[PDB]
């Protein structure tokens, strides 16, 4: 039974990081494009005028 | 006219040029150098004015 226990332990915790890992994965996208949008704004508002 | 877009320095044109799953941009730019030192002033007065 210990196999049967273990499996299923095994596989909820493997449900949790998958979860956590897409989580993160979408934040890292969005913080993307907040750091793309601002480093175009300082790259064309400071070094020039607009 | 928005500068640090295509390129590095004033901007003059472009060529696109196809890729296997993209496209490449060749910009012609224009760098000046050589530079002086010279002395400068705002203004010029004369006869008040």
């Amino acid at each position: 039974e210990a196999e049967v226990q273990i499996d299923r332990l095994i596989t909820g915790r493997l449900q949790s990081l998958q979860t956590y890992v897409t989580q993160q994965l979408i934040r890292a996208a969005e913080i993307r494009a907040s750091a793309n949008l601002a480093a175009t704004k300082m790259s064309e508002c400071v070094l020039g005028q607009s | 006219k928005r500068v640090d877009f295509c390129g590095k320095g004033y901007h003059l044109m472009s060529f696109p040029q196809s890729a296997p799953h993209g496209v490449v941009f060749l910009h012609v730019t224009y760098v000046p150098a050589q530079e002086k030192n010279f002395t400068t002033a705002p203004a010029i007065c004369h006869d008040g004015k």
